[PDB]
Order: C-alpha cells, then structure tokens, then sequence
C-alpha cells in the first residue's frame, strides 16, 4: 500500500474533490460520476469563492477591518456587475443595499 | 376529545401584533429603500403586504416543519421556504 | 432669535444616508416575533420556534420591503411625484408579478 | 455521543481567503454566508449537469456536462475563468493519474 | 420504424372522453396538454426529492408526493389534488 | 382484469408514472403509492383543464379543443391561472381586457 | 365626403381584434432570418428545425405582449395613453430583467 | 441592403410591433418605441439562442431542434407548452 494523496492535491486544489464526488453520488443527479466532475466542480467552486473573497477582502480594507463582515460581502457583490447578475435572486443577511439616492431627491442645486 | 387550544398545554394565545410594525419602523425601511417622503396610505398598506408575505413563508415553512413531524419550526424550514418562493436566503443555514 | 428648524427632506435625506449605510434590523425584534407567532397559529397550534428561524424570517422579511419600497420609489418618480403612495406599491407588485 | 458531526466548507474557505488576503480573517456569519453560496451553487451546477445528461440519453455525469451546465450558469468573464480552472485541474488530475 | 417516442396523448383522450366524450383535440392542443403532464409531474416529484433530502430519506412515498402536492398547488386545487391522490391510494391497497 | 390504473381506478399510467420515478434521479427508492398518488394528481389536474376547454370548445360551436379553448380555460381560472403563471401556451392568444382609461366616455 | 374615424377609434379596434385571435403577427421569414443572424454569432453553418424557429417566434411574440401590457400600465401611472420607452425600461426594472 | 440583410431585426416592422403592442392593449404609440422594442427583442433571441445552441454544442449536433428552444426557455424562467416539452 502506497501512503495516500487526496484527490485534491493531484488537482491541485483547496476545495475537497473527495466531499463533492461523495455529494454528487448521493445528491440523485444521476445513476454514475465521471472521475472528472467533482474534479472540474470543485474548481469552480473554488474559483468563485476566490473572486468573492477577493473583493470582499477590498470591501474590508476600505473599511479599515481585519476581518470580512456580510457587509462587505454584499459591497463586493452588488458592486460587481456579474456577482449580482449571478446572485441576482439572493438575500444576504446583514448585508444592506448598496448606497443611492435617485438625482430627483436631492435638494435644488447640483451635484 | 377533552381540552381544545389548551388541549396541549400552558398559555401561548396571541394578540393582534400587526400594530407592533410601526409607523416609525416602516418609515426605517423605505429610508434603506431611498424613500425620501411617504403619503399617509402606506403605513397600514405596507402591513397589509408584510402579512401577506409572512402568511406566504410560514405556511410553507410550517408544511416542511408537519413533514419532518416536528413541533419546533427550524431555520431551515424557513430557509427552505424562502427559495421555494424564490426568495433564496443566505446565512441561517443550507 | 428662532429655534433651530431643518427644512422638510433635508432630514429625511440624513435618514437615507444613514440607514443605507448600516445594515441592522430595523423593525423591532419583541413585536416581530409575536407577530409571526401569531400569524403561524393559522396554521398550527402550540407550535416553537428556534430562535434562528425567527431571525431568518425578520432578515427576509425586511429586506423584501426594502426591495419593494426601491421599485414602489421608482413608481412614484415616474409619475413625477416625489411621494410614495399606495398606488405605486400596487403597481410594483402588479409588474413583478406578485399580484393581478 | 458529544454531539452529531455538521460538515461545511469553512476550512476550505479560509485557506482560499489566506492565498487571496493573507492577513484578511472572516465573522462567523460571513463564513455563513459563504458556505450558503458554496451549496448554492453546487446545486445550480449539479442540477443543471443532470439535466443536460438526461436530454441525451446518459447516465453519467462527466467534466463536459460540469463545463456546460457552468457556461449556462456564471454570466461571460466568471465562466471563461471557470472553465480555464476546471480545465486545468482536470488536466492536471488525469496526468498525476 | 422511427424513434418511439411516449407521451401521455393516449391517456389525455381517455380522460377527454370520460368528461367529455363527443369533443375532440386538435394535434397542437394534445401537444400543449402533453407538456403540462410533464410540467407538473416534475415540479411534484422535483419537490418531492428535495423532501425526502432534506430528511435524510431514501424514498419518495404517497406522503411526500401529498405534501409537494401542498406546497405547490393553490389552495382549492389542492385540497382536491390530495383527496384525489388519497382516494386513488386507498382504492389501490383495498382492492388487493 | 386488473392493470395497476385500474386498481387505482385511473386513466393515467401507474407502471410508466412509477417508471418515471424510478429512473428520474429522484431518490434511491420509490415506494408502491407514490406513482398511484401522482398519476391520479396529474389525471386529476387534466381532467380539470380539459372539462374547461371541451366547454369553451363548445359555446364556441367546435367539436375539437384548440389552443384557444386551453388558454381560455386556463387564465378565466384564477387558481389555474396561478400554477401556470410563468407558462407560455402557443396558440393560446391573451384575454380580452382593455384599461378602462383607454375607453372613450359613455 | 370626409368620413374619418377620430384618433384612437381604429386603435380601439385593432385591440380588440387582436386580443380576439392567436395567430403570430410577426412575419415568419424576416422573423427567421433574424434567429439566423442571432444564431452566427454563437455558431457558424447551423441549422434549424422548423418548429424550432416557430418555438422561439411563439416564445418572443408572448414575451412582448405581456411586456407591452405592463408597459401600458406605466404610462396610465404617469397619466399617460402612449406608451414611450421610459414605460418599456420602468416594467424592465421592475421585472428584474435590467439594472 | 445591410439594413435588412445584416440589421435583419428591421425586417421587425412598425406594422408588427404595434399588432404586438395592440394584443398588449396598448392604444397609442411614441415614435421611439419600434427601436426600443427591437433593442429589447435582440437582447430577447440573444439570451435564449445563446442557451440553445449550447445545448445543440453540447449534444454534438449542427442542427437546433425546438427541444433545444424548449430547454433554452425554461432555463430562462420562460416555460413553453405546445413544441415537445
Ligand atoms: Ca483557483
Ligand atoms: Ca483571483
Ligand atoms: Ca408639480
Ligand atoms: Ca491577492
Ligand atoms: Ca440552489
Ligand atoms: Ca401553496
Ligand atoms: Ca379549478
Ligand atoms: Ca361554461
Ligand atoms: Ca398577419
Ligand atoms: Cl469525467
Ligand atoms: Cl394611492
Ligand atoms: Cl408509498
Ligand atoms: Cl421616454
Ligand atoms: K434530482
């Protein structure tokens, strides 16, 4: 017997490919799963998670904060044009809504 | 059968709490929402919605809850409910 | 020498500002609580509730009204109004499909 | 019996957060929030992959029907990125066999 | 010798008959009744699946079907839909 | 003279519903009334919509239910018209119906 | 002599009319030759089925209508009769379908 | 000209957008809302094309069929009956 490598770390990921095989078998997705899927799947969840965090971790610094809050999750997504298409139809608690007043609310004289 | 509501046991009859939802509370969140000034009309039209809303959720909700046997409505229950009515929450769970 | 007096909309945009910068509940927690309660009891009696399933149903609950205010604020500006009214609530509701 | 085992994916979370923002940490309801979008859109993937196996008669679910459901799902430049991570480590995989 | 291709245009006449048995359907009409079985056969048993998972069972039975029946069907066509389904189940474990 | 549908007492497929639960990736097992209740839901749900449109079929004086009797049917039933609410049924047309503004005076 | 309906007594009629039949009332062929021009920029060389072309005819035809209708109600917000494109965008917004 | 044969979406007549507009219920008509309505209907056939001929890739074929069309639109929130649901 070999000492054993996760499947993660043959491709090279953070995200468990092992988990998320096991989660697509016992999901009824389908009767079989390629060697390949949970492969592929747990890469884009890890990309998606990175590109969140990324921004996120923007929102954070610009708030002079350590650490991410719902807040900066929301500032991240709704700021970005494709989070917030993607997550178009999702509450985020303690998140808020992104700063805006309609033009035609502010007092006479501009800008 | 002997006992009606309080059949099962111990004094948890409700109000009428609708009013609970206050004209300043209301004003809070079209605040949030950039609603910078509010006819008269939308207090008690904004709780007629709120109800509805509510009505719409927990009857859902409560289905999950009497689906699993339980008595204890869960975050779950309600978070299942919630993207059900395409109203997907994030952070209590799923 | 007269008091001090903000004229109208200056404080109301302060409010704006103010509540669209913070993100905590903003209906109050007790009466909320009662209320859904009270409206699962139509359902289901001598029902509980975790205290988080509470939480999940304020959380959503308020930011559906504040969604619906944001649409129901663009109704009332496209009839050039300044002023939210029921009517624009309707209309919002009608146009996402809510209600006929 | 201490008390039954919840898994999620915070320890995944957190090692992606240290690559991106090494001195970055993360609320326990942000964790929430990003492990409610981790399942999110596992189950988007996942039910749009087995979808596209029944349309065509299969019962696998492979690589390409992940691709796929993933070029329906994430709107244009966080597709051609996923699709560039889930090639790679696909690639990778197979040749460390 | 073309495809096979089923759908439920055989059992929609039968059930037109019984209700209304001099009326006929034109082709598109039985098409569109035949994607509003496939509709609703998938968002019940796609509802029911979700039950069963998030109770950690392996099998869809009569009681999930009922409550995915319930939580997607309005009000009055529920109540019915279920007695319907009910009384069908009944009838089937009476008879043998 | 049995067929699992006639058991039921149905028109609709019980062996092909069952089937269909089988190996529609639902779950690992279907038990023995889940298809019974399901087809009699679906024939249930038919039998409403066709008694609706073979009607409308009728006060228009056709023998054959058209799109239109379907569409017809279906949206002047306020709880029909809710379960398909996000459906598209070709042919069918809209409802008469015309603001009241838009009409001229008296 | 000049007999003339007033503006808006033929419009009148043409709801009516309309609101009556099912029939598309987008030419086929330019409808179609627009799917095909649509369709080149995600693939060279395709194909269609028919019934392909006349699911999305169908499908684009329903869509519009029931964009107009929530169109129409904007403009009777704004006490308007002519729906303008401010009418068309404000049932987008409201609908989710844009920004 | 590349009016129609390259801007085929002219071929969507006034004539055709106000017959649309009229099962709509509407009874008076901007002048500006034919180019809108065409800039709508594009983004439209953009969205659902797109998502069928993925289907059509996917399933290694040249030919879109209206099972393609059918998966495209229910994909979109936009459920037809009537062409092989
Ligand atoms: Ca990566
Ligand atoms: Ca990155
Ligand atoms: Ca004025
Ligand atoms: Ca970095
Ligand atoms: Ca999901
Ligand atoms: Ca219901
Ligand atoms: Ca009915
Ligand atoms: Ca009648
Ligand atoms: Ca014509
Ligand atoms: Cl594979
Ligand atoms: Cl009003
Ligand atoms: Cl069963
Ligand atoms: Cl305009
Ligand atoms: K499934």
């Amino acid at each position: 017997r070999a000492k054993a490598k996760t499947r993660s770390s043959r491709a090279g990921l953070q995200f468990p490919v092992g988990r998320v095989h096991r989660l697509l078998r016992k999901g009824n997705y389908s009767e079989r799963v390629g060697a390949g899927a949970p492969v592929y799947l747990a890469a884009v969840l890890e990309y998606l998670t990175a590109e969140i965090l990324e921004l996120a971790g923007n929102a954070a610094r610009d708030n002079k904060k350590t650490r991410i809050i719902p807040r900066h999750l929301q500032l991240a997504i709704r700021n970005d044009e494709e989070l917030n298409k993607l997550l178009g139809r999702v509450t985020i608690a303690q998140g808020g809504v992104l700063p805006n007043i309609q033009a035609v609310l502010l007092p006479k004289k501009t800008e | 059968g002997l006992g009606k509501g309080g059949a099962k046991r111990h004094r948890k009859v409700l109000r009428d709490n609708i009013q609970g939802i206050t004209k300043p509370a209301i004003r809070r969140l079209a605040r949030r929402g950039g609603v910078k000034r509010i006819s008269g009309l939308i207090y008690e039209e904004t709780r007629g919605v709120l109800k509805v809303f509510l009505e719409n959720v927990i009857r859902d909700a409560v289905t999950y809850t009497e689906h699993a046997k339980r008595k204890t409505v869960t975050a779950m229950d309600v978070v299942y409910a919630l993207k059900r009515q395409g109203r997907t929450l994030y952070g209590f769970g799923g | 020498k007269k008091p001090h007096r903000y004229r109208p909309g200056t404080v109301a945009l302060r409010e704006i500002r103010r509540y669209q910068k913070s993100t905590e509940l903003l209906i109050r927690k007790l009466p909320f609580q009662r209320l859904v309660r009270e409206i699962a009891q139509d359902f289901k009696t001598d029902l509980r509730f975790q205290s988080s399933a509470v939480m999940a149903l304020q959380e959503a609950c308020e930011a559906y009204l504040v969604g619906l205010f944001e649409d129901t604020n663009l109704c009332a500006i496209h009839a050039k109004r300044v002023t939210i009214m029921p009517k624009d609530i309707q209309l919002a509701r009608r146009i996402r499909g809510e209600r006929a | 019996r201490k008390r039954s085992r919840k898994e999620s994916y915070s320890i995944y979370v957190y090692k992606v957060l240290k690559q991106v923002h090494p001195d970055t940490g993360i609320s326990s309801k942000a964790m929430g929030i990003m492990n409610s979008f981790v399942n999110d859109i596992f189950e988007r993937i996942a039910g749009e992959a087995s979808r596209l196996a029944h349309y065509n008669k299969r019962s696998t679910i492979t690589s390409r029907e992940i691709q796929t459901a993933v070029r329906l799902l994430l709107p244009g430049e966080l597709a051609k990125h996923a699709v560039s991570e889930g090639t790679k480590a696909v690639t990778k995989y197979t040749s460390a066999k």
